[PDB]
């Protein structure tokens, strides 16, 4: 059956929910790759479509185009699978362990070819899937790499935030690609990075205190930080709208979500654990899924 | 392997004898350092002025054989005890001359014989030479278990108790205020004394074992073999591990000398086979620790793994669980009755799965409640729960007079037992969990009982005299309780009842602060060093445990018993009484125990107000 | 003889690892007790109330195997010297709890990582577990010989050797020389200068740590050190220290190990004090 | 040592002692004044009733402060005496019986075990030592918050610890003579000392070390607290320990304090306290001096371990309260 923690949310443009578990509190530590193309079957594997266990836990996975599948496991390698669809059956394609440590976070390029990792072991690596090995190795943060996030549309700027207060905005093509981002109380410890939709030089970030800020690249004096959560924020993403909402998830078991002018307008206490994923639906603009260490896979609605 | 040694009477060429004693399968030599016949002249001329060496040098030997091989033997024309101030000072200047010299070698061990009971100067002399920086060498006192005067042939017309030597022994250790340097190397004669008198040679630190060439008896077919009671002497000396030396000649047997080693070694693989004891070993034989507590500290998983190891607690509370049962649900109520069971310190485990398969053994339905305050052993008890147990057993880390019980209970089941029964604070902890309790609940075990009783030990005494540490009261380690064992120690009296404690206590106003008076009666003239501690339990009706002297209830090997030490030790005369008082103290911070005795000798309150030892919470 | 042992991130299968490591020729193993990412709350609700097990039972090895083949690995996520007081509370409860835990299974040795300047704290935390009963564990301190920021690839436009000596003395000098602390150093694809390295080793060093990104790869595919890297081990021979293999893989790098030492350069009252 | 009026039961002449000052006589009576004609008006004269406590009565002076404040006020009040010291009561129930009547009921016990059957509108309680919290002021109050109603006031209201970097070769040489027989030699430096002022020379301004405000209206209640306090030395001295003083609030703008350059009234009220420093550490000018200071709550002792980190790192002091604590 899946593990009890329940570790990351995906969804698919068509409707499947793609979620990652993990054992870490069992005498076996492993993990399992599940796909839902019916969410609220979630998560029952009896419901589900496809489901496999990887060689060990799970940290994150992503979307690769619309049949391929990344993940983050705690051997230190990028595993990516495909989905035999209605073979009920989920198929390694290649895993290598290139991160002396665990991979903590993961994301996908808009080509979907590309993608970039974070690691434990400070580095960040770019990788190439078609060839199915790493491009180039960045150790520019001095600590643990928190979040990666890919720039939709540019398939050589990402951004990065490590333990060692530093977020990084890269530029692959540049001798030195990372440059140092900062803004009004960045002396914390971010955790969380991604980018804005509708917005050029935008981005939104957590830190490991409970502030959700909104920050642009160019004059970054105009950052709007909200002490949204009173923990961690574990994960942080936008909806589809023209004028995205921004969803927050955080160590203090809640899910909240601000607008465009940054006040708030969702908040469910509904999850008994740490919220550790959250995603929005293609399908429907106000849905959006959130999956937590309670084994709980919540479906919230906009009012 | 049995390692022994060959005691030799006088070496002409040392490289030679050691040779030759090492292909007779020894493993060292007793040998003199100094020529026996040698008697020297210190003070007066002109015997004086001696030319030449005093004796041979240390250059026949390397470091590493002087260390290992030789054992150096005092002369015997030494008698630093005479009665004649002449004889006496030159024998206090030989004396100082072969020991400052065998230390000089190297020697590991010094043979110094005790031939008489006064032995006062000979005390003054040793002690000396160990304090003068001298150390590092072993001071084997070569005493007979009977006097040559006891062993000789009636063979005078004009001139025709056992423990005659003993005092021997005593008197000079007690002398040497019982030197860590100095050990004991008994010398077996032809006859034996009584087995008691043996067991008391063995308490001692014997280090050797002589065994004359004159007490073994030659066989028909020539070989040397022992008597049945000598047999039985060098079985316990096995057991001991100590080594044995061969003294005299081998001319009295037609075998050589190696044939004796054979035949030691035919008994040592032809030995019987040990019971009764090996529970302590090997061992808990000189266990001296301080009484371990489970409510002020975490224990640890090896610590438990001890605790698990005795299938006779597993079986006692499987046996409790499985009457308790029957006797509180009926037959017809096989299934419409379930029984609400609590296991108060769960641990590890073990008690749950005892209840449980207690369970279904009576065909009765229980809902377990697993408490425990270790948040370590609670990792544990989460590890059957998610894999073995089920939801039957609810698993709660707390302490049991802390938490809040969403349902009253029929059966709490715990194992909070010291050596001395309450000395683990089993009546605090109940006491604070007897609320959550059902008016007609059971609790296991339902009581217990401390008892105490007069204990002479010498041995004891000296061990926890030693157990003096910096910064702190250089007397606080006579004021606190130790475990220890049985054969450490004598019984002066039979054990009477101290304090009970009985669960549920349904008293008006609870408190465990106790108090009372016990008299024993001496029979014997011996010296009062403290009191054994000794418990009894009753599980449920009839099955109980009980690590008491003469108990014929199981559970005579599960808890070691505790001791109770005095600062100043009572020699007492048969006839005389021994009234102690006792105390348990409860300040609601700590609890403790105070003692003092009151007859013969009035002495002094031990650990007033638990200046030296406490119990947490 | 080269005493090894093998430093892990994540065990999926303790039995299975440790079998793994046993015919690669390690002789322990350096895994966490508790999962790296098993982050748990002591103070709010409801996070507080997680049930099921903090971490996997002792009965998963033997009495034996815990107090030879395992050294434990204390959580990276636990900042007991953070300045959010939140954090710092939090680790605080962590800090005491693995310490616990470590040594309730007997655990010869524990890693604790030191990864700045101020560990005060911690030490104040540590020395406290010490002196309260629990004992007979030995406590390594993870200390690289440069910082990771000084090892770092300048790949920051914005933002282009005595520092972690300092880290472990002050360390050391709060825990007043504990006996029970000793020292795990770290050694970086960098080293310091040769005065500083024999300053290194003065110090009670008990294991050193080679990162498996340090070691080039020969002609034949085969792993191997810089000189400035061999001279360390040689001096790390003659101490008998421990070494700790970590990293990926991409395992028999005891063999040059071995090889150094077979074919090491040639030369006990150096302790001693009366 | 600092005296410790919870774990001991002090002496009728200790008492004695501490009644001496009419300072702080005054500003308590000034405090229960101030409050009183705060929380009720003119026109509820006598329609209302203040339920007032004195947690921690001692021999009367508190309970005598806050009648006559009272008066003064024109103010009705019901009195609740509460005091654990056995031997204090027997004096509180003294004035009960001749002086006071039925308006004061004496309680034996502890406030924190004491269940009132009635919520007070103002708490009263002077259990402040020479480092403000060292007579655990804080725990005491903290179990006794409990009776207070959603809306009362505490006296004091908040209090504040100070610490100061100083040089006394004097005191130094006076706390190494303070080695005990069968104990840690060393034990001496290890523990807070009340001491004065003309004793020592001041190397720093002294910084806010430890702040308690009642009622703790916090989510979780912990005492256990921590801080790095700096300091710049201009001189060439030696470092010989820290002093420590305290400020504190009773009521709005009434407050009492023995920090060096206070215009607060009580600079006579308390001697300062002393942490002593087993390496004294000879020091330049332009050096910074940070020291770690905890204080610690294990459930059953309280207590503080010191360590300075510059400009020499030194050892912690006091650890696990090896070598001294304060009772519950
Ligand atoms: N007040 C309390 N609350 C909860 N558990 C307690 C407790 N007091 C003791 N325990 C638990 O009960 C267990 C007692 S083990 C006692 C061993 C026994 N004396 C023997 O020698 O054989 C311990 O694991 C301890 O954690
Ligand atoms: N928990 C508690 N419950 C009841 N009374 C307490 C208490 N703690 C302290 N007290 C009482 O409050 C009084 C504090 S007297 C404090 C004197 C003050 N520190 C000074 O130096 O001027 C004592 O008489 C004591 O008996």
């Amino acid at each position: 059956c899946m593990e009890v923690q329940i570790g990351a949310v995906r969804y698919r443009r068509d409707g499947a929910l793609l979620l990652a578990a993990s054992s870490l509190s069992s005498r076996t530590w492993g993990g399992s790759i599940w796909v839902f193309k019916d969410p609220e079957g979630a998560p029952n594997e009896s419901l589900c479509t496809a489901g496999v266990q990887t060689e060990a836990g799970v940290t994150d996975v992503a979307w690769v185009s619309e049949k391929g599948i990344l993940v983050a496991s705690d051997s230190g390698a990028v595993e990516l699978w495909e989905i035999l669809e209605k073979e009920s059956l989920l198929v390694n394609k290649f895993a290598k362990y290139e991160h002396d440590d665990i991979v903590k976070t993961l994301s996908v390029f808009s080509d979907g070819t590309q993608a970039v990792s974070g690691g434990k072991d400070f580095s960040v690596k770019v990788w190439d899937l078609s060839q199915k090995a790493v491009l180039k190795s960045y150790n520019a943060h001095s600590s643990e790499v928190n979040c990666v996030a890919a720039c939709p549309g540019k398939d050589t700027i990402f951004l990065s935030c490590g333990e060692d207060g530093r977020i990084l905005l890269w530029d692959t093509r540049k001798p030195k690609p990372a440059t140092r981002i900062d803004f009004c109380a960045s002396d914390t410890i971010p955790t969380s990075v991604t980018w804005h939709p509708e917005k050029d030089d935008t981005f939104a970030c957590g830190d490991e205190t409970g502030n959700v800020s909104l920050v642009n690249i160019k004059n970054p004096d105009s950052a709007q930080t909200s002490a949204v959560h009173s923990q961690n924020i574990t994960g942080l993403a936008y909806s589809y709208h023209s004028s995205p909402f921004l969803a927050s998830i955080s160590e203090d078991c809640t899910v909240a979500v601000l607008d465009a002018d940054f006040s708030e307008v969702f908040r469910d206490l509904s999850h008994r654990d740490f919220v550790t994923g959250v995603a929005w639906s293609p399908l429907d603009h106000s849905k959006f899924t959130t999956v937590g260490w309670d084994h709980k896979v919540l479906h919230h609605h906009l009012p | 392997r049995v390692s022994s040694g060959r005691d030799v009477a006088c070496v002409t060429e040392v490289a030679d004898t050691l040779g030759a004693m090492a292909n007779q399968g020894f493993d060292f030599l007793c040998m003199p350092i100094f020529h026996p016949r040698f008697k020297r002249e210190f003070y007066k001329e002109p015997a004086k002025s001696r030319p030449g060496p005093q004796t041979r040098s240390d250059l026949l030997l390397s470091g590493r054989d002087w260390n290992t091989l030789i054992v150096g033997k005092l002369s015997d024309w030494i008698k630093t005890d005479s009665e004649v101030s002449r004889i006496r000072k030159t024998s206090e200047a030989a004396m100082q001359q072969e020991l400052n010299f065998s230390a000089y070698l190297g020697l590991p061990a010094f043979l110094i014989p005790l031939k008489q009971e006064d032995n006062s100067n000979l005390s003054r002399l040793l002690i000396n030479h160990i304090h003068v920086g001298h150390h590092s060498t072993m001071f084997w006192m070569r005493v007979p278990l009977m006097a040559p005067n006891d062993l000789r042939d009636d063979l005078i017309e004009n001139e025709p108790g056992e423990e005659r030597t003993w005092i021997w022994w005593h008197n000079f250790r007690s002398l040497c205020d019982y030197n860590k340097k100095i050990a004991l190397a008994i010398e077996i004669g032809a006859d034996l004394p009584s087995g008691h008198v043996i067991d008391r040679w063995l308490g001692e630190p014997i280090k050797a074992a002589f065994l004359p060439t004159s007490i073994f008896l030659t066989n028909k077919k020539g070989f040397p073999v022992l008597t049945k009671v000598h047999q039985r002497l060098i079985f316990k000396l096995f057991k001991l591990e100590v080594q044995f030396v061969i003294s005299g000649s081998h001319h009295h047997s037609e075998k050589d000398l190696c044939s004796y080693l054979q035949y030691l070694e035919y008994l040592s693989q032809n030995s019987p086979p040990p019971n009764a004891y090996e529970m302590f070993a090997k061992g808990y034989e000189d266990y001296l620790q301080s009484p371990l507590q489970p409510l002020m500290d975490n224990l640890e998983s090896q610590t438990y793994e001890v605790f698990e190891k005795d299938p006779v607690k597993y079986s006692q509370y499987q046996q409790a669980v499985y009457k308790c049962l029957l006797d509180r649900v009926p037959e017809e109520e096989k299934e419409t009755n379930i029984q609400i069971l609590m296991v108060l310190g769960a641990g590890r485990g073990p008690l749950v799965n005892a209840s449980l398969r207690a369970a279904k053994q009576a065909e009765r339905k229980i809902k377990v409640y697993a408490v425990e305050k270790n948040p370590n052993a609670v990792i544990t008890l989460e590890g059957w729960r998610y894999e073995e147990w089920g939801s039957q057993v609810t698993v709660v880390s707390g302490d049991m007079r802390e938490w809040k019980a969403p349902e009253k209970a029929d059966i709490i089941v715990s194992e909070l037992l010291g050596s001395f029964g309450d000395n683990e604070l089993s009546p605090e902890c109940l006491d604070g969990a007897q609320h959550f309790l059902k008016d007609d609940g059971v609790s296991i075990p339902g009581e217990y009982t401390s008892y105490l009783a007069p204990i002479s030990s010498s041995k004891l005494y000296n061990e926890v005299r030693a157990c003096r540490e910096k910064d702190r009261d250089p007397e606080a380690q006579f004021e606190m309780p130790y475990v220890v064992r049985l054969h450490n120690f004598h019984q002066l009296s039979d054990p009477l009842p101290c304090f009970t404690f009985h669960h549920p206590n349904k008293d008006d106003v609870i408190d465990n602060n106790r108090y009372c008076c016990l008299q024993y009666r001496v029979d014997l003239n011996t010296v009062l060093h403290g009191f054994a501690g000794y418990f009894n339990t009753v599980l449920y009706k009839d099955v109980t445990l009980s690590i008491c002297p003469e108990s014929h209830s199981p559970g005579m090997f599960s808890w070691f018993p505790i001791l109770f030490p005095i600062k100043q030790p009572i020699p007492m005369r048969e006839g005389d009484t021994v009234c102690v008082r006792f105390w348990r103290c409860n300040n609601g911070k700590k609890v403790w125990y105070e003692w003092a005795v009151t007859s013969p000798v009035c002495s002094a309150i031990h650990n007033p107000t638990g200046r030296s030892y406490t119990i947490g919470l």
